[PDB]
RNA sequence: UUAGCCGGUCCUAAGCGACAGCUUAACUGCGUAUACAGUACCUCGUUUCGCGAAAGGGAAUCGGGUUAAUAUUCCCGAGCCAGGACGUGGAUACUGUACGGUAACGUAAGUGAACUCCUCGACGCAGGCAGGUGCUCCGGGAAGCGUUGUCUUUGCUUUUUAACAGCCACCCUGGAAUCAGUUUAGCUGGAGAUAGGGUUAGCUGGCUGGUAGAGCACCUUGGAAGGUGUCCGGUGCGCUCCUGACUGCCCUUGAAAAGAGGAGGGAAAGUUGUUAUUUACACCCCUGGCCGUACCA
RNA sequence: UAACUUCGGGAAAAGGAUUGGCUCUGAGGGCUGGAACAGCUAACUCAGAACUGGAGCGGACAAGGGGAAUCCGACUGUUUAAUUAAAACAAAGC
RNA sequence: UUUACUUAUUCCGUUAAGUUGAGACUCAUGCUCUGCAUGUGUUUUGGUU
């Protein structure tokens, strides 16, 4: 039987204004304004979402506090970990074949 | 009286290009010292389907040389290139597919795609899915170059100005039917509106030189002058040759 | 909104000084009941099920404290 | 001869000592706990900040100090390097009683702050080698 | 069960456009559906993306080729002989 | 016709006004051209101002009560957000910013200037599949009600729980063909599968707080006072909206900016005490302007 | 279930038979303790038989008339707001 | 009538960053230690600067 009202001020059926079917201590059926799905942070170059971090739209990731919105690492807030070993062994190589050719360069 | 659809098309307005979600105008990059004394380590970041166009668009990462900061310019991707891909820009760089030479380094036979017409032009000829510009020969010197376009015409060219080495991406891409009104449709909506086009002789003798009459026929010469003024101008403009090529 | 669970912090949010009243509530089922502080951001609430022990926590509540309601 | 060595150079791969050079110390294959093939590594968390001979003598005391790390890692993680850390400091000398029980790690890491600090400055070889090319590689950040 | 004789892929398109025209389609709509080998995984799966792009599922690069195909027979021609002229220059 | 939380206000879209100038007798028309932080001393410096959305983007609110006519705006109760902050008590360092786990990552806290890179904001359509909210439905228990010439352990109504707050793909071992795992559909695997043990994401999931004092359904004394009850389970290719991972389609590949945050970098400070980092470590404190708000549709 | 066909269609081609009520029978799941058994139990979906009726039964509502040929346009799409929806416009292909 | 110059005039590009003519720094085809030069130097990996 009972149906119902849009409480804000849109009355249209876009992505902001989407709802959600609550019942109250009234026994009274009633919409609540939950907004978009927030997209959990995707962090390059992979684009893989990272893990330990949570999906929220993003003015509320100031209200957590500061060891939630990382990965306590190197490059641990926006790298894939996995990612992140490609950096360590290019950086490890390409100083060491670099290297090796400048003591043979004294000749 | 009323002015022709011909010319209602310089006016702008409803005739203009629909720019909106095109994503940048593809370009080399414009022409540094570290181009013309060396050569300046590209890396391909993206391969991106551009609306409006047959070909993609690489982005491209290079580092800048002043600078501490990383600038980013969008080419027409040559086929056979890929994300992760090095491309070299720049004189002392090697002859393979991605690179972008001088034409003067380039021997002979080679393939080139997006040539500069100029020194320092950026990128003109050749530029469409599939085409290319072969170099015929050189100067004397190294100054200037001769080069052979998509359409036939053969072009004398600065050896300084450059291009990419290689086919542009999306090559034979007309080789299919659309079948439908509707393929058509969704092809010259991301472009300007210029489909469909109705025939002149359906409209009145107002609206197109060739429309009125009993029967729908043109009655008078399909082929116009050069010297013809704005709205005489209809049909076959110009015309050396006429009816079936051989 | 609040919960506490122990007898350490129940005793800390009471003497605090900013904290109002506790409003106590009692019902039959046997007989659980809730004390609740209403403090300055938080309403802290402390359930016991016993009524022997209840009874002898509210000796324990301080009198300079000022109010106490009840239902009932 | 495995390349984890009571006397050898890597990097860490994993974890929150990422992109950190160390030694190994001592090596092992399981035990009760772990049943993987581990080694205490001993390195460097902070590695010293670069120097100017145009600082005041007293800032160039401070920006050499160091802070180390210990870790049980697993073998996989670490890096092996070609070079290698056996004849300068002497790493088993460098507390094999004193690990995880009773908590002496700290007591640990106050050791290597003494060893780590004397290598550092004056950390010509004894004898003949006049820098070692080895040690010279710890200090240095390995930047990513 | 083989559930249509002849017109495969073309079906969809059911009983209009001609049928010259339809088998136009069906040849090259047979390429470009297909997976082809990836150069840099070894694996078959690469898709296309969009005309003139497609993308090595498995792997995940991407890179560009024909509209249709991933290598079309001009570019594979300008592969060898670019080979070749930066060979003899030395 | 009562607002920090409902909107406008702020941002930019298609576009539109003006700056430098350039045209024209002006009216007009064009308009991205330009010299536009550490009293005094340096060292940086490329974008020009504004308008343009009451369906796009975006700080934060919910329950019950109330008036002849207003309510997420009044009242009672429970919260949250932006800006700025005292105080008591905890963490950390004092030759220099916390620890734990093999790892994925973690916990009451856990400094980070210039400059740079990255993420969110941020995005198509169709298809089925799984899960969830609300609705509809079946049965037991407790209230009141209806029918009763006849039958009917019977038919109907009520049995509710808000925002807010706490707790419940990836790594290690290992090494796969007699190939194995797996979906409705296909896919996945020596660029490391099955399996065993972990870590992490989540919804509109569960439990407690909020919270029965409220709301609802009944009963008895006044001529408004006081009571009981509000319990326990199912069902589905169901209908609704939402999420999730998939599959397909394109010569169609599906906005921007404000704003919030991360990282790389290591500039600064701090010498065992009035220190100094914490202004979202916990609690405590202060302020929130302007306009719309009746009613028809 | 035909001519014809661009082999996709034509096609619901054409042409027939059955259906209600009542009483039964068979087939199709899930969860527990270890040759497959023993307990507890939940869907609306098909198939078939008997009996019964003024031969009725998709009982109201809802819901294609069909076939053989010719002319034009291939098809979907568009159009003279208030006398013209077509054989006109467009269309892919050339 | 043909073809030289560059400052009028015209067109393009840049965040107006490396132009003109001399010079050496490294190894290198290699000749003579220092020579005219012909000459190049980042190109091995989705690091960093």
């Amino acid at each position: 039987a009972p149906r119902l009202v849009y409480r804000r001020h849109n009355h249209y059926a876009t992505g902001s204004n989407r709802v959600r079917r609550v019942r109250t201590p009234g026994a009274k059926v009633v919409f609540h304004n939950v907004g978009k799905q927030p997209s959990r942070p995707k962090c390059g170059n992979c684009h893989r979402a990272l893990p330990g971090i949570p999906a929220v739209a993003p003015h509320r990731l100031r209200l957590l506090k500061k060891r939630e919105r990382t990965v306590h690492r190197a490059y641990g807030g926006s790298r894939c970990h996995a990612c992140v070993r490609e950096r360590i062994v290019r950086a490890f190589l390409v100083e060491e074949q670099k290297c090796v050719k400048q003591v043979l360069q004294v000749k | 009286g009323r002015v022709i659809r011909a010319q209602r098309k310089g006016r702008g307005s409803v005739f203009r290009a629909h720019t909106h979600k095109r994503k940048g105008e593809a370009k080399l990059r414009p022409l540094d010292f570290a181009e013309r004394r060396g050569y300046i380590k590209g890396l391909v970041k993206d391969i991106l389907h551009d609306p409006g166009r047959g070909a993609p668009l690489a982005e491209v990462s290079f580092r800048d040389a002043y600078r501490y900061k990383l600038n980013k310019q969008r080419m027409v991707a040559v086929e056979g290139m890929y994300t992760g891909q090095f491309i070299y820009c720049g004189k002392n760089a090697a002859l393979t597919i991605g690179n972008i030479l001088p034409l003067n380094k380039m021997p002979e036979g080679t393939v080139v795609s997006n040539v500069e017409e100029k020194a320092g032009d950026r990128g003109t000829l050749a530029r469409t899915s599939g085409t290319y510009a072969t170099i015929v020969g050189h100067s004397d010197d190294g100054s200037k170059t001769r080069i052979r376009l998509p359409s036939g015409a053969r072009k004398t060219v600065s050896g300084y100005s450059r291009g990419m080495v290689g086919i542009v991406a999306g090559g034979g891409r007309i080789d299919k039917p659309m079948l439908k009104a509707g393929n058509a449709y969704h092809k010259y909506k991301v472009k300007r509106n210029c489909w469909p086009k109705v025939r002149g002789v359906a409209m009145n003798p107002v609206e197109h030189p060739h429309g009125g009459g009993n029967h729908q026929h043109i009655g008078h010469p399909s082929t116009v002058s050069r010297m013809a003024a704005p709205g005489q101008k209809v049909g076959l403009i110009a015309a050396r040759r006429t009816g079936l090529l051989r | 909104a609040k919960e506490i669970r122990d007898l350490r912090k129940f005793l800390l949010t009471a003497r605090r000084p900013d904290a109002k009243r506790v409003t106590i509530v009692r019902q039959h089922k046997s007989t659980v009941t809730k004390f609740k502080i209403r403090c300055s951001r938080y309403l802290y609430t402390f359930v016991v099920e016993d009524r022997e022990k209840a009874q002898k926590l509210e000796g324990s509540l301080p009198p300079s404290l000022e109010k106490v309601s009840i239902p009932g | 001869v495995k390349l984890l060595k009571s006397g050898r150079v890597v990097v860490v791969l994993n974890g929150r000592h990422a992109g950190k050079k160390g030694v190994v110390v001592n090596t092992w294959e399981g035990s009760k706990e772990r049943q993987f093939a581990f080694c205490l590594v001993a390195g460097i968390e902070k590695a010293p900040l670069k120097v100017h001979k145009k600082m005041p003598a007293k800032k160039i005391e401070k920006r050499m100090r160091v802070k180390p790390f210990l870790k049980y890692i697993n073998v996989n993680h670490l890096m092996p390097t070609r070079y290698t850390v056996s004849s300068d400091m002497d790493v088993k000398t460098m507390p094999e009683d004193a690990m995880r029980t009773v908590d002496d790690r700290k007591a640990a890491k106050k050791g290597l702050k003494k060893i780590f600090y004397e290598k550092f400055t004056n950390p010509v070889n004894e004898k003949v080698g006049k820098v070692s090319k080895d040690l010279l590689f710890l200090r240095k950040k390995l930047r990513f | 069960a083989k559930r249509t004789k002849k017109v495969g892929v073309v079906g969809k398109y059911g009983t209009r456009y001609g049928a010259s025209l339809r088998k136009q389609v069906k040849k090259i709509e047979l390429q470009q559906h297909a997976k082809y080998s990836c150069p840099f995984c070894g694996k078959m799966a690469t898709k296309r993306q969009a005309v003139g792009i497609w993308k090595c599922r498995g792997c995940s690069k991407v890179m560009t080729g024909g509209a249709w195909t991933l290598q079309t027979a001009a570019a594979a021609t300008v592969r060898s002989t670019v080979a070749r002229l930066r060979k003899q220059a030395g």
